[PDB]
């Protein structure tokens, strides 16, 4: 697809049995999802953005389906205002910015 | 919000 | 150009004789630059991100050059950790997310 930017680039993602809306975010290094209870170990982590830092849980090698692409990588979980797909997963679906 | 810059 | 997302999509912009490094950010509604002086009237605004809100000054109809494209729009100035080019200007340069 070619996604224009007149509206927020929101997509549906599937993570296990859950369907969520998420923002395709070239301004994020990492993918951050709203609080949820993922399987497996996790390391606490701090991430920074426009208003300061938040604390999140880092889970590795988590499968997610995004626009019919299956990706497997690191997912951060915490008090993000919106579910964010960052460059770590954008690269796995082959996303580029074009103009 | 806004402006979802994010970094580690 | 086509810009891949292996690294942060940073570009140099020009704003009235000043060069600045800025992040092409599909997760930002607006364009926000670190503290600087700009001419004309402004009004305060609160904008939100990961980690909460910050107070910025809103300046309207500012001309900026971004990757050879001469655009005009609202520029917010305040304590963003990095300069951000948001959707308000990405739409003017014809930017899409492709995969």
């Amino acid at each position: 697809p070619q996604i224009t930017l007149w509206k927020r680039p929101l997509v549906t993602i599937r993570i296990g049995g859950q369907l969520k809306e998420a923002l395709l975010n070239t301004g994020a290094d990492d993918t951050v999802l709203e609080e949820m209870n993922l399987p497996g170990k996790w390391k606490p982590k701090m991430i920074g953005g426009v208003g300061g830092f938040i604390k999140v849980r880092q889970y590795d090698q988590i499968p997610i389906e995004i626009c019919g692409h299956k990706v497997i990588g690191t997912v951060l979980v915490g008090p993000t205002p919106v579910n964010i797909i960052g460059r770590n997963l954008l690269t796995q679906i082959g996303c580029t910015l074009n103009f | 919000p806004g402006n979802f810059l994010q970094s580690s």
